[PDB]
RNA sequence: AAGUAACUUAAGGAUAAGAAAUCAACAGAGAUAUUAUGAGUAUUGGUGAGAGAAAAUAAUAAAGGUCUAAUAAGUAUUAU
RNA sequence: AAGUAAUUAAUAUUAGUAAAACAAUAAGUUAUAAAUAAAUAGAAUAAUAUAUAUAUAUAAAAAAAUAUAUAUUU
RNA sequence: AUAAUAAUAAUAUGGUAAUAGAACAUUUAAUGAUAAUAUAUAUUAGUUAUUAAUUAAUAUAUGUAUUAAUUAAAUAGAGAA
């Protein structure tokens, strides 16, 4: 006979749901859990409803405020990095950097990188590899680690445009038959950030035209 | 890349029914990324952690025994094998050892 | 050559056919009644002296000019100078960066 | 000294013979994976992909009318004191015998469910390997693949019948007869039966439409878990069986 | 579908798997107190494990 | 096998034929399972009810 | 609760919408409609009850652009 | 003649896959790091906390709190 | 190192509200032998620690169980409105 009027779930997989108002013997009988009489025996009061005393959505002061311009980084450790090219699923030609795009080709970071990503140092004892990397930006420790392993580091500045491009860019190419150029930093904080050398910045590491532009601007 | 190779090229010792895999012998795969199927489990609501171990092929209560032998240390009565879908559990977080007993081999 | 002007987008192929290159149009707003008015720039009516929109609206115009640029075809649409917007590599190239940008 | 004494590696390739359709003759053997057509049958999975399938295929009509959808008016029918019987509202009660159901469901009753895609070509592949233990998985070639019997002068290499539409004597055809003549000979009369296809084979399903009720010709891509475990024995085209393999093989 | 409570939102933030909150009693009449008795008040606190389940349920995508 | 089968009469399923590594192997198996219900009709293997006695 | 029920009026096989005084952010897109993610996020509330986008990426979709206007004033804008 | 359905959230059990999962068109959700109102900060300088990370504070420690480390990442 | 059944020793087995676990009847869908010497329904008397099913007799229908069993589900069980 065919296996089809033979087929059951894995054990534990299943279970009967609890059936309530048919019977006293099933134990769920007249009132069927409910209790007896009052307002959630017939109607409905809210899970939270406190009685009337002042609620623990309403005692307590509202805190903090939510920051709108913020872009959090999804965090790689170097730990990661190192154990992916233990296993030799970290494949790079000799000079190619381990870019953000590269890192997602690898899995080493995984599912959406909507701002950027920041190397931290989870395994800099261990790290030893003389790679170059380029992320939005990395831990000090995690610098210094890469530093000594013979590496070398960039904080590279990404708008998400340019980020999604850097990503994907053959998706721009198939699209528009052309990839977008990446953005300078507009804003101040930014532009700060990527001209400190303790950073690792871009502006200061590659010694940008912008960087320059300000400072003849600042002259005059 | 050919799903099915030609004849030739295939060997007897390839096929089924031969070099008796069932009797008394196992194989156990690693996962696709290339690492050993032996992982940590917090049931019960992180109060209960066991340690699962999958992808085993072949007679898995002698993969079980071996692997008590290996690790005398575990005692005899934590070693769940479900047979359904063949992995053994055991009671503790036991994976690095379990994974260092299998790694010579698989 | 036929086959590969052919197998141009539809907007840029259309636009050829109504606006073609052997006309050299203005790069200057010009009267509306004239036969090289730019269709990109506001040329003025003679009569009333009152400024037309242009005959390609501004974001028609550009999707115009990007669909030039993907298959090099720029120079065969009539000039865009005095239309303010730049495209791609030249606009990036050319703008002076903002006040804010430079003297916070 | 030796860690793990009774580790071995498992064998790979299921020989699988390629037949010539009309009389199913053994062509060449084809060495198709051990994880297509010959897993270890886990029932579990196999119930789980079948109960989708089913909760997929699911019409759902059931709309019985609720007191809203029922149509009597909203007009209380004895005043609430002063009648010397119960209480009553309007008409469309369900304790009343011409109301409306309580807690009616209402058309289109959606019961689709979700499944791994994973867990899915798992048990696609699990009844495939219990359909070639059974001896009842006939995977019919030999156009693309070298052969070592060659194939029948009357017989043909893809899932077909010949002359299926010409009918020039009488309104019988012959295609049907060498269907009725394959069933008698294999002894396959009232049992059911799963042709599947790779491209569309008109004069196959012409032949087969006599024997509509047992007989299911499928093609490739629309061929599903039920069908397959359903069937007494399928007929698959070599072709076939190689894309449903390529589809439901586990990604490296 | 189920929607946050916005005032619990403001009031509790998530800390791994608790909500932490401000403390009541600190915005007017603190002069005349001591300001180290006061400095008990001044921080955050973690939700008391009997309303836990309440605000859970308010804040159902944290 | 082809031989085998064409002589028989029989079909020898492909999952046996996988098995099978010997001549004699494959000679017991046809001793076991077809040669019983060709002696005896009522004895052969119903699909219907499987678990037969 | 809700611009809901209702009443009233008017049209067509559909109507409505629609080729940016639109979005965005120094990079760019490049019409309207419907759905999925974005997101119960930003936003807002006797900051209670509760209400809640857009950009962007996907589908569905059709050839989807194209002049018919001598380029628009009691109009934009302002106060209320 | 009465605990039903839809859209969601949290738990549990099993099953699939597993440092990834779902999805494969891209995009997204969850996980992979803990914090903090928020910010350009983020886990052994020579090993278990006596080290380190964050918030308060600070020259840097100490101090409260939570988190991170003892062939193989969870 | 399991499961079923059976021994021995021990402890436990009242229960409203409530919580948890395990079954059965009914109806539909998937798979599915068989047959008037059969099946279904009813009545009566037996049987099995028994809401259930089975045996026999009797009656009426039907050339026949969407039957046993496993799954999926429910307008799934009524002395209480
Ligand atoms: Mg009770
Ligand atoms: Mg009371
Ligand atoms: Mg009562
Ligand atoms: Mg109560
Ligand atoms: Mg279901
Ligand atoms: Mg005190
Ligand atoms: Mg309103
Ligand atoms: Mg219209
Ligand atoms: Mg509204
Ligand atoms: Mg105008
Ligand atoms: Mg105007
Ligand atoms: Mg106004
Ligand atoms: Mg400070
Ligand atoms: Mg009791
Ligand atoms: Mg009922
Ligand atoms: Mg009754
Ligand atoms: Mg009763």
């Amino acid at each position: 006979v065919s296996i089809l009027g033979q087929l059951k779930p894995s054990d534990g997989s299943t279970k009967s749901f609890k059936r309530l108002g048919r019977g006293p013997s099933s134990g769920l009988g007249k009132t069927s859990g409910r209790g007896q009489k009052g307002q959630k025996a017939r109607g409905k009061v809210k899970s939270w409803f406190e009685g009337g005393q002042t609620p623990i959505y309403k005692l307590f002061p509202k805190i903090g405020f939510t920051n709108v311009g913020a872009k959090p980084l999804k965090e790689l450790n170097l730990k990661r990095i190192q154990w992916f090219h233990d296993k030799n699923r970290l494949h790079l030609q000799p000079g190619e950097v381990l870019d953000m795009n590269k890192m997602r080709k690898l899995g080493l970071v995984t599912g959406p990188i909507k701002y950027g990503v920041k190397i931290l140092a989870s395994g800099k004892f261990h790290y030893n590899l003389p790679i170059a990397l380029e992320a939005s930006r990395a831990s000090a420790k995690a610098i210094a680690a890469i530093e000594k392993a013979g590496g070398k580091f960039t904080a590279r500045y990404y708008t998400p445009l340019g980020l999604r491009a850097h990503l994907n860019p053959q998706w721009f190419l198939e699209k528009r038959g052309r990839v977008p150029l990446q953005a300078r930093p507009t804003k101040r904080r930014d532009i700060d950030f990527y001209s400190k050398e303790e950073k690792r910045g871009y502006l200061v590491m590659e010694k940008d035209k912008l960087l320059q532009d300000i400072k003849e601007a600042q002259n005059k | 890349a050919p799903i099915f190779p030609k004849l030739e090229d295939v060997k007897m010792h390839e096929l089924i029914g031969n070099n008796n895999f069932g009797k008394k012998t196992y194989y156990v795969e690693r996962s696709r990324t290339g690492n050993l199927p032996v992982y940590s489990a917090y049931k019960n609501g992180g109060n209960k952690i066991i340690t699962e171990i999958r992808k085993i092929e072949g007679d898995v209560i002698q993969l079980r025994n071996d692997l008590q032998e290996q690790l005398p240390f575990i005692p005899k009565k934590s070693w769940s094998v479900v047979m359904q879908s063949k992995k053994i559990i055991i009671k503790g977080n036991a994976v690095e050892a379990v994974k260092r007993v299998l790694t010579k081999k698989f | 050559y036929k086959q590969y002007f052919d197998s141009l987008p539809l907007k840029l192929k259309s636009f050829f056919q109504r606006y073609p290159p052997s006309i050299k149009y203005s790069p200057v707003s010009t009267s509306t009644k004239a036969i090289n008015a730019n269709p990109f720039l506001p040329n003025k009516h003679p009569v009333t002296q009152r400024f037309h929109d242009p005959k390609y609206s501004l974001r028609r115009m550009s999707d115009v000019y990007k669909l030039a640029l993907r298959y090099g075809v720029e120079e065969f649409l009539p000039p865009i100078e005095n239309t303010k917007k730049l495209f791609f590599e030249e606009k990036y190239n050319k703008k002076t960066l903002m006040k804010g940008v430079l003297l916070p | 000294l030796n860690p793990l004494p009774n580790a071995a590696i498992p064998p790979k390739y299921a020989l699988v013979t390629v037949r010539s359709f009309p009389s199913l003759e053994p062509l060449t053997f084809v060495p198709v994976p051990t994880s297509t057509v010959a897993a270890p049958l886990r029932r579990d999975i196999l119930w789980r992909a079948v109960v989708y399938e089913n909760d997929n295929r699911r019409v759902g009509a059931s709309n019985p009318p609720g007191r809203s959808e029922n149509g009597f008016s909203r007009r209380k029918l004895m005043p609430q004191k002063g009648s010397g019987r119960a209480r009553v509202g309007d008409a469309n009660s369900p304790t009343r015998h011409n109301g409306g159901r309580a807690l009616a469901r209402t058309a289109p009753n959606d019961y689709t469910t979700e499944l791994p895609s994973k867990v899915y070509s798992m048990a696609f592949n699990n009844a495939l390997s219990h359909q070639y233990k059974s001896g009842k998985l006939f995977v019919i070639g030999g156009e693309k693949v070298d052969l070592i019997s060659p194939t029948p002068e009357l017989d043909l290499n893809r899932l077909d019948l010949v002359n299926t539409n010409t009918v020039e004597g009488k309104e019988i055809f012959e295609g049907e007869v060498i269907f009725r003549k394959f069933l008698e000979e294999f002894q396959l009369k009232g049992k059911r039966l799963l042709f599947i296809t790779d491209k569309t084979r008109e004069g196959l399903i012409k032949s087969s439409d006599p024997y509509k009720q047992k007989v299911d010709v499928i093609q490739k891509e629309l061929v599903e878990v039920n069908d397959i475990l359903r069937a007494q024995a399928v007929f698959i085209e070599l072709e076939a069986l190689e894309y449903l393999a390529m589809a439901h093989q586990k990604e490296i | 579908l189920m929607k946050t409570h916005k005032g619990t939102a403001k009031r509790w933030r998530r800390t791994g798997n608790t909500f932490k909150r401000g403390i009541a009693g600190r915005k007017h009449g603190n002069i005349g107190w001591s300001h180290r008795s006061l400095k008990a008040l001044t921080g955050r606190k973690i939700a008391h494990p009997a309303y836990s389940k309440h605000l859970k349920r308010l804040l159902p995508y944290h | 096998t082809k031989f085998l089968q064409s002589k028989s009469g029989y079909l020898i399923p492909d999952y046996e034929l996988t098995t099978l590594s010997t001549p004699l192997q494959f000679k017991r198996y046809i001793k076991e399972k077809i040669l019983p219900s060709a002696n005896d009709p009522k004895l052969a293997y119903k699909e219907a009810e499987p678990n037969a006695i």
